[PDB]
């Protein structure tokens, strides 16, 4: 149409005339970094041509596939007259289209937002990169001495053709190498953020496609907020920066809750609903969980601000249960039964490299005895410094591993045997049992009291078909694991005593 | 001839979603926010008009109707309201089909199919598609989508040099698509014949709500695929005198002294096994919380001892009774072999998924002879089954759980064969004890030489070796015993107070024996025995029939844990 | 009374008597022939007891004569012994699954709304390149449907007589013979080779 023509000499005559801060055009600061650093990627807020023109929001809302084939094109026109001889390195320099208001779910992708902008929240996983696939598929026959015709190529499924321009035969097509073009591959499986699905159902999963270099940016594991068009979601741009959340009709009576009557052990009453237990567990658990402060002194030294515990005991007792507890309670919480290495994969024998995993969250290993040499080593390498290497597939990356750990274990022959040290009952060693600052163990209870209430309270929990409730504080933990800052054994009781005064949301 | 009657059957069918408000204008007023069109209309209800004659002119030629039917629904949902895809479902079928009764002369009629799916393949976006031409910038969109799908028979301008070829887009157009693959069913299976198996497929929103390994039935249309005689289906749904008897035997006192041997007729001796055998088959409450999750119900049951026993009769009488019963031989198995087998690459297509023994008959008895000559990937995937009642399967980037409830049934031997006394259940057993977990009742099994009972079970032996005895005669048959079952599946007792006050005691006093024992004991004693007397309590009250459980009832369950 | 339209024949009556000796050897030679002729004097005795009759005018019924002697399978079975009747005993051991097989055509055209119908003729379907002159002229716009098409039912079996001979049942004794059991069968031999079969046993 030519009303795109009109289009064009609009935003051509905006990029001139954007002065919001000062009156300083921040466009002509932006094409010379592009300019200058080769680059191809230009920034566009959403607000500013939205506060300019709200029929070029519309239009980019509603038919973002033909509103990009205006703007590579006057930008190429603006880096042209901006710069001589720019087309000769680079033909196209596409745009990011970044601030986009409505940030949509996993879940709420329906048919209704087909064809249009979206952005979505997730985390990245089956990494797969720099490979062209195909786009116009073509077949070399053997019973004629023809081609097929040019085919294009539909992204989900292969296509299967028995026709051919000579004859009707038997024989079988091949893919041709001298005319099949192939585009550039970035193959991301995204999901569904974890600390934010509703209780009961599932979270979705997609694909997401990575073309003209922003591939190798993203990182495996993390939150990832990607805004691109959907078809199979065609990703514009990406996010490594980033729905129960704190209000502000909660975060005073919050403050007014941790005021009053020593709220330290009503929360510890409160971890633990199902049973009586012990406050040994609950309370390394919550200070595991609560966590601590990370310090640097001028760029280095840095400290791990995770906090490590170690359940030891008889297998009759409940370990389980309680972290099965704190995978729903705590947020980005993860339970493995976080390694980077090369691995093969089923369809057409594809060979990748898969990294390691939560970083900001609490990963949680159940049975600690009972593994192989690659998940110790990766666990140490995590427990030892913040971060696991990947150096294998053509890739090398070394990604963040601040993660807590709340390991989970039996001794060899159930029995604790207390008359031994805890070294010669387990099976680890002294350096991998240092990393874990609190080692909690329970015993055997042969006396009338815990007779009295262990049976009586799972008979309850039977027979039946003053804390600080669940809700309020699960709201409590990402309200004071995210706002305040209080300022290896003496660093253990040092995280801990500031664990406890986060947890006691004190100044210090 | 039906050019002029669909117009007339598109006014009858929107005749009748405007005259009613059954539900249906309600049903749209509901949708209407959701905008999925994925709509139900029960065949009942449309049977009462025209007299029936309305829903067997439909019946036959559905095929022929369908769009006259879509273009009825669009208009009714254009008057009565203001990106369009729909779906019409029928559901609710007088008549239950089987696959043996499919013949070509329902070829586009309706058609209700139950059985048992056996393999389930992943999503696949399905086309329905703008056609460009090599020539110059003409487009279309009338797509056709069963076959034929790549040559139209017009362009907008017709001076062309070639009417006849064009080129698809992927760009311009696009939903779920599955094939799963349905099997008849093991009850209505004739004599010496196979169990046939088809492939259905399913469009719209009917998709993945179909868990694989269920009974199901399904309502579509019979559809040709070239040739082979495959089906559609477009609904999903999770299926699967008397009462004189049974008032009758809930009246009296001495039901269970002839339950417990008759639960197992052919076995001599042996009651012990056949009380947890009994009591195996049903079980109790699996939702008794306050948090939100499920715990183990159920009860596991696994037999020891030496060879050449009639511990294996037990295993082959299960199989032969219970309905929701799937037997293994152990060895003829793997952890994909037992759970989720998975095909690779075959007949060019993708994988595909088929069910294995776990997860089939759920709220059953899964039967596992040989459990020690297993793997450790297999027993490793046994215990993450029962760690947790829902099961994960990760393959080809699709990720899937689903829910499972059974009951192991496991049939185990020595390292050596014999049992020796002098030593401990964990190092002649030779498994680990996290799968030694989990595990409500183990049974014993010794042999020696005692003539007085030996001497009786070779002359049962040599006994029942003729044309149908009366040796191993019940006193009643399986004819109200399978009711029986039912109707104490379906009682849901509650436990009481005074129990639970008889059974902290209990506890105590079982929990006494371990100080100064080595000496009539064998294995450790946790919470885990103690679940497992508190599931044999509601197990003997449903036995009994009683709402509220006594401690006299659970002083026997008492007895038969001491008794292992 | 039933509803039963099958009639199972022992042709060893038709040998015993008096007056049918001729019968019996005219349709070991040409059955094809006599089936078709059998058909229309079934219904035509069928009305002479009549005289129910708004059924009976469009039903069809047929013959099937299984009471033949023995033969050494397919060994005997020489070129002069095409299209006639033989009988065979074993184990069958594969069914197929049903395969359709066209009654009457469909021909949809693109153009001027008019269909087709056209039955088929022992194996092939005239296809029309005219359109039906009365209406306008086309030369060659016409499609085939097969989804409004009639469609019988067909099934190849394998049989065990050792030799592995591939049988075909057709409509209405699809589904009664499966793999495990022993099998006399009786049809018409023809020509690769097989056997359609009239009567199973």
């Amino acid at each position: 149409p030519n009303v795109s023509r009109t289009i064009a000499r609009e935003l051509k005559s905006f990029l001139l005339e954007y002065t919001d801060e000062t009156g300083r055009s921040v466009y002509g600061a932006r094409i010379r970094t592009l300019g200058e650093m080769n680059s191809e990627s230009l920034e566009v807020n959403y607000r500013h041509l939205a506060e300019s023109k709200a029929i070029l929001a519309l239009f980019l809302a509603k038919c973002p596939e033909e509103m990009l084939k205006i703007f590579d094109l006057v930008a190429m026109e603006a880096t042209e007259l901006h710069y001589p001889d720019y087309a000769r390195i680079h033909s196209e320099i596409h745009v990011r289209i970044s601030d986009f208001p409505t940030i949509y779910s996993l879940r709420e992708l329906r048919e209704s937002n087909l064809s249009s902008l979206v952005r979505v929240t997730g985390v990245v996983t089956r990494r797969t990169g720099v490979f062209p696939q195909l786009k116009y598929v073509k077949f070399n026959c053997l019973k004629c001495g023809s081609i097929l015709g040019p085919f294009f190529q539909d992204s989900n499924e292969e296509i299967r053709i028995s026709f051919c321009t000579n004859c009707k035969s038997k024989g079988p097509f091949r893919v041709n190498g001298e005319k099949t073009v192939y585009r550039n591959y970035q193959r991301v499986t995204l999901q569904e953020a974890p600390g934010t699905v509703p209780p009961g159902r599932l979270p979705r999963h997609r694909e997401v496609i990575l073309l003209a270099d922003l591939v190798d940016v993203s990182k495996p594991g993390e939150e990832v907020e990607v805004t691109g068009i959907y078809k199979i979601i065609e990703a514009n741009s990406i996010k490594r920066r980033e729905v129960f959340s704190w209000t502000e009709e909660e975060e005073r009576e919050f403050r007014k809750i941790s005021r009053d009557r020593g709220i330290i052990d009503k929360i510890i009453s409160s971890m633990a609903p199902s049973i009586y237990g012990h406050r040994d567990i609950k309370t390394a658990v919550a200070c595991s969980l609560f966590g601590g402060v990370p310090k640097n002194v001028n760029g280095k030294h840095s400290i791990r601000g995770d906090i490590n515990v170690l359940l030891l005991g008889d297998p009759g007792t409940a370990k389980s249960q309680i972290l099965k507890y704190v995978e729903k309670t705590a947020h980005r919480a993860v339970f493995a039964t976080l390694t980077a290495s090369v691995r093969k994969d089923p369809i057409t024998k594809e060979w990748t490299l898969e990294g390691g995993a939560a970083d900001k969250g609490v990963c949680l290993i159940d049975e600690f005895d009972k593994m192989n040499d690659q998940d110790r080593t990766s666990i140490h390498e995590a427990m030892e410094q913040q971060s696991i290497s990947i150096s294998k597939a053509g890739i090398v990356t070394t990604l963040q591993a601040r993660c807590s750990i709340i390991a989970a274990a039996n001794p060899n022959g159930g029995r604790y045997n207390s008359t031994l040290p805890l070294a010669q009952n387990v099976s680890l060693t002294e350096p991998i049992l240092s990393r874990f600052d609190i080692l909690c163990v329970v015993r055997d209870l042969v006396d009338e009291e815990a007779d009295e209430r262990l049976a009586t309270f799972v008979v309850d929990s039977h027979v039946r078909s003053s804390p600080i409730p669940q809700e309020l504080l699960m709201k409590y933990i990402h309200y004071a694991r995210t706002k305040i800052y209080p300022k290896r054994h003496l660093e253990s009781i040092l995280r801990i005593a500031e664990s406890f005064a986060k947890m006691r949301l004190s100044e210090f | 001839v039906d050019d002029v009657t669909g117009e007339k059957v598109r006014e009858a069918f929107e005749q009748f979603l405007e005259d009613f408000s059954k539900v249906y204008r309600a049903q749209i007023e509901f949708m209407k926010i959701y905008d999925l069109n994925t709509i139900y209309i029960d065949y009942q209800h449309l049977s009462m008009r025209e007299n029936g004659a309305l829903a067997m002119a439909i019946s036959e030629q559905y095929y022929r109707f369908l769009p006259f039917l879509q273009k009825g629904l669009r208009r009714v949902v254009r008057k009565y309201a203001p990106e369009r895809v729909f779906q019409i479902s029928f559901f609710n079928l007088p008549t239950v089909h089987r696959i043996r009764d499919i013949r070509s002369e329902k070829i586009g009629s309706l058609l209700s199919i139950s059985g048992t799916v056996t393999r389930t393949s992943e999503v696949r976006p399905e086309l329905y598609a703008s056609f460009t031409c090599d020539m110059c910038r003409a487009i279309v969109d009338n797509v056709e989508q069963s076959f034929k799908y790549t040559e139209p028979t017009f362009c907008p301008n017709p001076s062309c040099e070639n009417r006849a070829f064009w080129t698809l887009n992927v760009t311009r157009s696009f939903l779920d698509w599955q094939k799963v693959r349905i099997q008849e069913n093991a009850n209505e299976i004739p004599t010496g014949s196979m169990p046939r198996t088809l492939d259905v497929i399913l469009r719209g929103d009917s998709v993945e709500r179909a868990k694989p390994g269920d009974r199901c039935k399904f309502t579509g249309v019979e559809i040709v695929v070239p040739y082979k005689i495959s089906f559609l289906a477009c609904h999903v749904i999770s299926i699967g005198d008397e009462i004189n008897e049974l008032k009758e035997m809930v009246k009296d006192e001495h039901i269970y002294d002839k339950l417990v041997r008759s639960i197992a007729p052919a076995v001599f001796g042996h009651e012990a096994v056949k009380k947890g055998i009994l009591l195996q088959m049903l079980g109790g409450v699996h939702k008794s919380t306050v948090e939100g999750i499920k715990l183990r119900g159920d009860i596991n049951i696994c037999v020891v001892g030496d060879p050449s026993t009639s511990k294996s009769q037990f295993l082959k009488y299960v199989v032969g009774f219970a309905p929701r019963s799937v037997y293994t031989s152990g060895k003829a198995s793997s952890a994909a072999g037992l759970t989720a087998a998975v095909v690779r690459d075959e007949e060019g297509g993708d994988y595909t998924i088929e069910a294995g023994a776990l997860m089939l008959a759920d709220n059953g008895i899964c039967c596992i002879d040989e459990f020690d000559k297993m793997d450790i990937s297999d027993q490793v995937a046994i215990h993450e089954a029962m760690e947790q009642q829902t099961i994960s399967i990760a393959k080809a980037g699709i990720h899937a759980t689903l829910n499972a409830r059974t009951s192991i049934l496991a049939a185990a031997n020595p390292v050596g064969g014999r049992y020796n006394r002098k030593l401990s259940l964990r190092g002649n057993l030779n498994m680990t004890a996290p799968i030694m977990s989990r595990f409500d009742l183990f049974f014993v099994i010794l042999d020696d030489c005692n003539e007085k009972i030996d001497t009786e079970l070779a002359s049962h032996i040599v006994d029942l070796h003729m044309k149908r005895d009366e040796a191993i005669e019940p006193p009643f048959s399986a004819e109200q015993l399978r009711r029986y079952i039912k109707y104490a599946r379906t009682f849901k007792p509650i436990l009481t107070k005074e129990a639970r006050s008889y059974l902290v005691e209990k506890y105590k006093e079982l929990r006494k024996d371990d100080a100064q024992g080595f000496s009539r004991s064998s294995y450790r004693i946790t919470v885990r025995q103690l679940e497992s007397m508190i599931r044999l309590s509601e197990a003997i009250a449903r036995a009994n029939c009683v709402d509220e459980i006594t401690p006299s009832f659970i002083a026997e369950a008492y007895d038969l844990l001491r008794q292992s | 009374e039933l509803g039963t339209s099958n009639l199972n024949l022992d042709a060893r009556n038709l040998l015993a008597y008096k007056q049918t000796e001729d019968l019996y050897h005219q349709l070991l030679n040409y059955p094809q022939e006599v089936i078709s002729i059998m058909d229309q004097t079934i219904k035509d005795c069928m009305v002479s007891l009549i005289v129910d009759l708004d059924e009976i005018e469009t039903k069809f019924y047929k013959v099937r004569p299984y009471n033949v002697g023995s033969c050494k399978g397919m060994r005997e079975l020489n070129p002069n012994d095409i299209d006639k009747l033989i009988n065979l005993k074993g184990l069958v051991l594969r069914s197929t699954p049903v395969i359709p097989d066209m009654k009457v055509a469909f021909f949809k055209c693109n153009v001027c709304d008019h269909t087709m119908a056209v039955e088929i003729d022992r194996g092939v379907i005239q296809e029309p390149a005219r359109c039906e002159r009365i209406d306008c002229n086309e030369p060659n716009s016409m499609s085939l449907i097969h989804n409004r098409c009639s469609f019988a039912d067909k099934q190849v079996i394998k049989l065990q007589e050792p030799h592995s001979i591939s049988l075909c049942v057709y409509d209405e004794l699809v589904d009664s013979c499966r793999a495990g059991d022993r099998i006399e069968v009786t049809g018409t031999f023809r020509s690769k080779t097989y056997v359609d079969v009239v009567h199973v046993k």
